[PDB]
DNA sequence: CAAA
DNA sequence: CAAA
DNA sequence: CAAA
DNA sequence: CAAA
C-alpha cells in the first residue's frame, strides 16, 4: 500500500550496448 | 561588441513520430549566441484518462552557411560587395508547406536554401537509421504534403525490432577453397579482414566513426555535418479530468501538459550561419500484439533456451520476422537480430482487452502493419498509429507554447548610427 | 450556435452496406417473418438500402425484418443498440418500427418465428401515410439465452393494413461499442 | 427561461447561397441521380433556395440530391455533417431525406450514379404527404478514400411515387469545423 | 420530476404584441414578398396573432412573412434568434416555415424583394396539411451589411399550393440578448 | 440505459381534477372565449379530463381554453407554466395549442374577451387532423398588472375551421413553483 | 490601455521572405551596415498576406538586431487565440497608419461574448486630497 | 488475486438461525467444546436463501469464535455496492466447491462498464539480473 | 522536466535603442 | 502585478463632517 | 464526533487458528 | 502456522 | 559510446 | 532615452 | 458627533 496519487508511467529505461545499427541514431 | 535581444515566443504543435522545427535564428562569424527556451509542451484531447507519457526530445544545431551553399558561399564571402545573390530554394504553393522549417511558406512561395538544407542535413547526420535511403529532395516542393507540414518521420524508440542489425548484416563469410585443401594461413587473414567489414557494417558506416575507430578525429567540416550543441529530453506528464454529469460521471479525459526549460550555454558561432532548434516527441511503441520472442518459438532448442555462453558468443546473427515478435506480425519483413538477445531484453506488456480500447497511445496494430513488407517503413513512426486515441487533432497530435530567450553579442553598429548619415 | 455532438444513433460509416431489391413479403406474428438479409451485415453496424416492391402475396398485415448479427465480446451484459431509418411507402399502409432481438443457430437467417422475436419499442420522428422515420436506441441484453445460438438485433417494420407497392429509403442500425471520434473545433 | 444554444445544425451564414429554379428530374438508384449544383456551394457549408417544378419525366419513383465539396483540410479522421431542411411539394407523395456522401474526380458534379452513393439517415421532423423538414447532422470519414478525387456531402431527397408539381424551401448543409459565436446574455 | 428550464425559444411577455386581420397575399420569390407589418414590432421580441384569411390573388405558390427590427447595440458579431410558430389554416396546403434576414433602409416596411431574402430553416415541429409548428432558433449576424439600412429578422412562411381560406395562430420571434429569469424552486 | 428525469411539464399528481362534459362553444377573438371551467383549478396546477362535443353554434372558426388560478405567493417576478395535452377530435378540424394568461377580477371566469388574452406559443407534439399533442412550457409574469385581478393561465385551443364532433382526451397545466421529487435508484 | 502583443501565424522572418539573398543582406558587414540610407519594405515582404501597398521604412540589417515571434500556422483559422490571424492592416487598405493602430475587431473572434466588450475592470479609487476648504458646517451655517 | 469480503445482506448469525436453541449452542461449555464431532450444517443455516443442498462441517462452538459482517437488508436489491446480494453460490447448484470459488458474475451487478473488465492496474516492471552473458557485440562479432 | 503548473506567456522582451519614430509612442 | 485571486469590491469609505440630516439616521 | 474526511472500510481481520482445510489456502 |  |  |  |  502506497499513498501518492496515480502517476503515468515513464520510459522503459543498465548494463552495455545491445543495439548497433551502423551509427548513432535518435 | 553589444547584446541583441533576439528572445521571442512560439506557439507550435506536429504529429507525433515527425521532427519539427521549433526556432531558427541566423547568425554571424563573431556572433556568441546564447539560448535559453522555457515553456509547456502538451498533447491534444485524450480520449481516455492518461496511460503513459511521451518521450520528448529538443535540439539544437548550428550549420555555417558554407554547409549549405558550398564554395559558392565562399565566394559570395570573399567577393563580398559584389558576391553573386545567393539563390533561395521552392516550396509548394501552400502557406503550410514549410512547416518542417518553422516557417509560413513567404509570399513568393520560396524559402532561403540554409533552412531547407540544414533540415536535411541534420535528418540524415542523427535521426535516419545509418543504413537507410539519405533523404536528398533538392527543393522544399519535392516534399510530400505530410513531410513538409509536419517533419521528416524518427525512428521507434529503440528495441528488439525497432532497432535491429543493418538488413544488410553478413549471415555467413565465404571464403574460396582448392579442391582438397585450403590455405590456413589465408582462412586467417579472411578472418580478419571480415572483420573489419563487420566492425564497419555494425557501427562504422559513417566517415567520422570510421576514422574516431583507429583513434583519431574530425571537425565537423569535414564531413559537413550539422553541430550537435544542445540535447536535452524529458516525459511528458498531466492529470486526468474528472467527468461530472449524468452520463460523463465516472469518464475521464486525460490532459498531457509538462512545463520544461532547454538550456543552451554560451556558444561561439565561427562563421556566419543558422541555429536551429527542433522538437520531436514519441510515444513508447507498447503492443498488446507483442509476445516474448521465446513464447513464439515452436521448437525450442537448447540455443535458445538454455543461454550457454560458448554458443551466444559464437553464433552467427539470427533472421527472425516480425511475425516472430507480434501475433498479426507481417512475415515479411524480416530482421537479423543478435542471438539470445531476448534474454538481454524484456518486452513490455498490454493484456490483449487493450486492444480495441480507444484511447491509450499504444500500437493496437502490429508495427509497420499498413506500410506493407517493408522494414524501413515499419521502424519509422507513422503517426497515424495514433490518430485513433485523441478526441480531435484541432491542434495536430501535439502542440507547445514556450518563451526563446536569445542573447546574442556581435559586432553590430546602432540602429542610431544606421539610420544617422552624418 | 453550438453544435450539438450527442446522438441516439450513429449511422455505420464506411462498412457494412447492403442493397436490397425486389419483392419483401410482409408476415404476421403468428407465422415466420421474413429477414430481408441474405448477406446479414456482421460489424454489428448495418446500413440497408431499400428499392423494392411491398408485396402482399400472404397476408395484409404484417411485417418485415432488418437484421445484424451481435458482437458477444463485451462482457458487459447488454449494450445499447441503435437505428435510424426512412421509409417512404407508395401505398398508403401507415408503417410502424422499433428494434428487436432473436437468437439462432443458423449464420444466415432467413426468417425468425414471431413467438421468437423480442420487442423493443422506440420513438417514431414520424409515421404518416406513406412515411415512417425514427432515429433511436435500447438497451438490449447482448449474451445469447440459449448456450449455443448467435444474436440478432435489428429494427422489425409492421402495419395494421400494408398495400402493394415500391418502398424506398435506408435502415440503419448499430450495437454501440464504440462512439466515433469527430472534429469538434473548440478542444 | 434559459436559451438553448446548442443544435444539431447551423446554417451557413451570410455566404454560400444559391438559388435553383426549373425542372428537378428525380431518378432511381439503378441510374444516375440528379445533382441540382452547377455552381456547387464550397466553403463546405451551402445553403440551397428551392423553387422549381418537380418533373417526372424519367421514373415515377426517385430521389435528387443537393450537394458541397467537403473542405479536407482538417487531420481530423472524420468530422460531422449537419443538414436542415424544409420542403413544401404541391403533389402529395410523401417526400423523404438524409444525409449522403459521394466523390468524383469532377470539380462540379451534374449527377452521380446510385450506387456510387452513401446513406446517412436522420431523423425527419416531418414527413407528410407534401412537406418534409429536418434538422440533424451525421458522421462522416472526410477523406478521400480513392487517392485524386473530391469528396461531397449533402441532403438527398426521395420519394416512392413523386407527383409532377411545383416544390418550395431551403435544403441547408454544413462541415461542422467551426461553431458560430453568439452573444451569450448571461457571459 | 426535475422541471427543464431551458428552451430553444422564449415568447415575449407582456410586449411587443400587434393582432393583424385582413388578407394575407402570399407570393413568389421572383417579386416582392408580404410583410404583414405596418407597425412593425421593435424591442426585437415579436409577438403577432393571426385572425385572417389566406387570399390567393397573385399567385397559387407563394410565402409571406412577419418580422421585427434587430437592435444592433451588441458589439457581439452575431446572435440568436427564435421564432415559435402555430398556425392552422382552413385550406389544406400544407404550410412551412423558417427565418429569415433581410435589410432596408425603411422603418416599417410593407414588403421586400425574394432576391432580397436570406433563409435559415429550423425544425418544423409539425408541417400537416392545415397546420405548422415550430419552437426553434438560428445564428444571424445582427449588423447592417449596408452602411446605412436597418435589420430585420423574422419567420416566413410558404407553401407549395396554397388554398383561400382564414388562418389562424400565433407568430413569434426573439433577438435573444435577455434570458428572462424563472422562479427555479430548488436554488 | 440512465433514465431521463428532466421534463416541460409535470402534471398534477393526485389533486387539482375536474371532468368536462357538454358542449364546447369554440368563439372567435372578436368576442367572448369560452373558458370551459367553473370550478377552475386552484393549487396552480390543472388536470382537465374532456369527453364532450365540440359544437359549431357560433362561428366555424374559432378557440376554447381550460384555465387556472395563478399562484401570486412568490416574489419572483415570473416563473414557468407548462401544459400537457392530448386531444383527438372526431371532426377534422387541424387542432392548435399553446398557453395563454389573462386577468380577471372574477374568482371563476366563464369566458374572457379575445382581446384581453395574451398568447405563447409551444413546440406542438402533433398536429394532425383529428388529434393535437403537445407538452410544453413557457416563461410567465406571474403579478396582476392591474391593481385587483387574479391572474389566469392555462392552454388555448384554436381552429381555422372547426367541425360539429365529439373530443376526448386531458389538458394539463401547471405554474413550476415545485419540483416533484422522485426514485432516482442511483442516489 | 490593454493590448496583445501583436503575434502571427502569416509573419515570417525578413530574411526568410528576400528572394535574392545579397551580401549586404546576409553578412551583416559592420562597414555596411553603419553607412547606408534606410531600406524601403512592403507588409509583403514580412507577411504572406502581407498588403503589398503598405511601404515602410526600416533601418538596414534591423533583421539582425531582432527576432521575430513565431505561430505555425495551423493555429491560423483557430477561434480563440489573440493572435493577428490576419496580416495587420488587411482590412483598412492599403494606409500604413490604419495598420499601424490597433484594431479592436481584429480580436472579435477570440471573445465568447463580448457582453462586456473586450475587455472590463472592477478597482476601488482611493484618493486623498489636502485642501482649503471650509467645512460642510460652516457652508451650511451663515451665523 | 483481486478480491472483495464476502459480505451479504442475505447471512445471518448462525445462532439467530437455529430453531431449537440447545445448552450445547448457546452455553458455551468448555467441557462440551473441546470434545463433540463436528457439525454438519447447511447454507439454509446462514443464508435466508442458503441453498439447503451445500452442507458443510463447521467445529462446534465456532460462532462463539468469530462474529459475521452486517449488511441492512435494503442494500439487498442496491446496483453499485461490491456485496453479495445472492447467498453464495446461489446460481451454481447444490455444489460446495463451486460455491467457496469467487464467481466473478457476483460482481457483474456494481460496475458501469467492464470496458477493461472487473479491475485493472498499470505498473512499472523494474527487474535487475546478473547473469554470465555475453556483449551485444561479441554476439555480432565474429573475429 | 519542470515541476511547475502551466502558465500563460508574457511579452516579447535587453540592449540600446532600436525604435526612432520621431518622439515619444507608448 | 498583484498575486492574489480578484475579491469583491467593499465600501466607498476620512476627515470632517458632510451629511447634515436634523439628527442621526443609519 | 471525528473529524476526518469519510474513509471506505477494510479487512475483517487476532488469536488462535480457526480454520482447518487440509494445508494452506490463499 | 499442528495456535502440535 | 567499438560497453573496442 | 539622441543608447547624442 | 454641532468636525459647536
Ligand atoms: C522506483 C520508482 C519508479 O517507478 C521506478 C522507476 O523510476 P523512473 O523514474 O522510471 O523505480
Ligand atoms: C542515445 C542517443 C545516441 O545515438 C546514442 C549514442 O550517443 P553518442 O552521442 O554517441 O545514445
Ligand atoms: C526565465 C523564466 C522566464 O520564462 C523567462 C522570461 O521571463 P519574464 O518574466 O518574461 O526567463
Ligand atoms: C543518462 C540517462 C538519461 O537518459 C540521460 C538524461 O537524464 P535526465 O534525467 O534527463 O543521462
Ligand atoms: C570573444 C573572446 C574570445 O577571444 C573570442 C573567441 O573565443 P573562443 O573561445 O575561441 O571571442
Ligand atoms: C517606453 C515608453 C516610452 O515612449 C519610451 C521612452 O520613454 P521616456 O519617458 O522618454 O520607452
Ligand atoms: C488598500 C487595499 C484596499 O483595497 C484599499 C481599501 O481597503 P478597505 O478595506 O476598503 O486600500
Ligand atoms: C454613522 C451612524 C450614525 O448616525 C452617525 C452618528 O452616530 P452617533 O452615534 O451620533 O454616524
Ligand atoms: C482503529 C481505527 C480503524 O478503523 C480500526 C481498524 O483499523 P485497520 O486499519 O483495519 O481500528
Ligand atoms: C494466510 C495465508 C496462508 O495459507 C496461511 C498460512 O501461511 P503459511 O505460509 O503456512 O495464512
Ligand atoms: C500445548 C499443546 C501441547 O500439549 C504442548 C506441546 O506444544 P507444541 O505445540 O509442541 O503444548
Ligand atoms: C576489453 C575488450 C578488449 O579485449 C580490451 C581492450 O579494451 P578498450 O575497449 O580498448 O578490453
Ligand atoms: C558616444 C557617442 C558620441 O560619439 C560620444 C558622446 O556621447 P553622449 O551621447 O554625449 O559618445
Ligand atoms: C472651532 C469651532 C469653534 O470656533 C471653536 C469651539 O470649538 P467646540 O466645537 O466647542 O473651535
Amino acid at each position: 500500500a502506497r499513498p501518492g496519487r496515480p502517476q503515468p508511467l515513464r520510459g522503459t529505461k543498465k548494463g552495455a550496448r545491445l543495439w548497433y545499427v551502423g551509427g548513432q541514431q535518435f | 561588441r553589444e547584446i541583441v535581444d533576439l528572445s521571442h515566443l512560439a506557439f507550435d504543435c506536429g504529429m507525433l513520430g515527425r521532427l519539427k522545427t521549433v526556432s531558427w535564428t541566423p547568425v554571424i562569424a563573431g556572433d556568441s549566441f546564447e539560448l535559453d527556451a522555457v515553456g509547456a509542451l502538451r498533447l491534444s484531447p485524450l480520449r481516455r484518462g492518461l496511460a503513459i507519457d511521451s518521450k520528448v526530445d529538443f535540439f539544437t544545431f548550428y550549420i555555417p552557411h558554407r554547409h549549405v551553399y558550398g564554395d559558392q558561399w565562399i565566394q559570395f564571402m570573399r567577393d563580398g560587395v559584389n558576391a553573386q545573390p545567393l539563390p533561395s530554394v521552392t516550396c509548394n504553393r501552400y502557406p503550410d508547406h514549410a512547416g518542417y522549417v518553422g516557417t509560413i511558406v513567404p509570399a513568393n512561395n520560396r524559402i532561403p536554401k540554409f533552412l531547407h538544407q540544414s533540415y536535411l542535413n541534420i535528418y540524415n547526420n542523427y535521426f535516419r537509421a545509418p543504413w537507410m535511403p539519405e533523404r536528398t529532395e533538392a527543393n522544399p516542393s519535392n516534399l510530400n504534403e505530410d513531410d513538409a507540414r509536419y517533419g521528416f518521420r524518427c525512428c521507434h524508440l529503440k528495441n528488439i525490432w525497432s532497432a535491429p542489425l543493418p538488413p544488410e548484416t553478413k549471415l555467413a563469410e565465404e571464403m574460396g577453397i582448392e579442391s582438397n585443401s585450403i590455405d590456413i594461413m589465408g582462412l586467417q587473414a579472411a578472418y580478419a579482414q571480415l572483420h573489419t567489414e563487420q566492425e564497419r557494417t555494425y557501427f562504422m558506416q559513417r566517415y567520422r566513426d570510421v576514422i574516431s575507430s583507429f583513434g583519431g578525429s574530425t571537425s565537423y567540416d569535414a564531413d559537413n555535418r550539422p553541430l550537435l550543441v544542445m540535447h536535452t529530453d524529458f516525459w511528458a506528464s498531466g492529470y486526468d479530468v474528472d467527468g461530472t454529469d449524468q452520463s460523463s460521471l465516472g469518464q475521464f479525459s486525460g490532459r498531457v501538459q509538462q512545463t520544461f526549460k532547454h538550456s543552451v550555454p554560451r556558444f561561439f558561432v565561427p562563421e556566419h550561419g543558422v541555429m536551429m532548434t527542433l522538437a520531436l516527441i514519441r510515444f513508447p511503441p507498447i503492443s498488446p500484439l507483442e509476445h516474448h520472442y521465446l513464447a513464439g518459438k515452436s521448437q525450442l532448442t537448447y540455443t535458445d533456451l538454455a543461454g550457454d555462453p560458448a554458443l551466444i558468443g559464437n553464433l552467427p546473427p539470427r533472421e527472425i520476422s516480425y511475425r516472430d515478435l507480434f501475433r498479426d506480425g507481417r512475415s515479411g519483413i524480416k530482421i537479423k537480430v543478435a542471438e539470445s538477445i531476448w534474454y538481454r531484453t524484456h518486452p513490455d506488456y498490454v493484456n490483449f482487452k487493450y486492444h480495441d480500447l480507444h484511447g491509450f497511445p499504444f500500437l493496437d496494430d502490429a508495427p509497420g502493419t499498413s506500410t506493407g513488407d517493408n522494414l524501413q517503413e515499419a521502424i519509422l513512426v507513422r503517426h497515424q498509429d495514433y490518430d485513433a486515441c485523441f478526441q480531435s487533432q484541432q491542434l495536430l497530435q501535439w502542440n507547445k507554447q514556450a518563451r526563446y530567450n536569445v542573447s546574442v553579442y556581435r559586432h553590430m553598429p546602432t540602429v542610431r548610427d544606421s539610420i544617422m548619415t552624418s | 450556435m453550438y453544435q450539438n455532438f450527442v446522438t441516439k444513433h450513429d449511422t455505420a460509416i464506411q462498412t457494412s452496406r447492403f442493397s436490397v431489391t425486389g419483392n419483401v413479403i410482409p408476415a404476421a406474428p403468428t407465422g415466420n417473418i421474413p429477414v430481408i438479409n441474405g448477406g446479414s451485415i456482421t460489424a454489428e453496424r448495418a446500413v440497408v438500402n431499400l428499392y423494392a416492391n411491398m408485396n402482399v402475396s400472404t397476408s395484409s398485415d404484417g411485417s418485415f425484418i432488418v437484421a445484424m448479427k451481435v458482437d458477444t465480446s463485451p462482457t458487459d451484459p447488454n449494450c445499447v443498440i441503435s437505428a435510424g431509418v426512412n421509409l417512404s411507402f407508395a401505398g398508403t399502409s401507415y408503417p410502424i418500427v422499433g428494434i428487436v432481438r432473436f437468437e439462432s443457430a443458423s449464420e444466415q437467417p432467413t426468417s425468425i418465428a414471431g413467438s421468437e422475436v423480442e420487442h423493443y419499442p422506440i420513438e417514431m420522428s414520424v409515421g404518416s401515410g406513406g412515411v415512417c422515420s425514427a432515429r433511436d436506441c435500447a438497451t438490449v441484453d447482448i449474451h445469447p439465452r440459449t448456450s449455443g445460438n448467435n444474436v440478432f438485433v435489428g429494427v422489425i417494420c409492421s402495419s395494421a393494413k400494408w398495400t402493394s407497392g415500391r418502398v424506398i429509403g435506408t435502415i440503419a442500425t448499430t450495437q454501440v461499442i464504440h462512439e466515433y471520434q469527430v472534429l469538434q473545433p473548440l478542444k
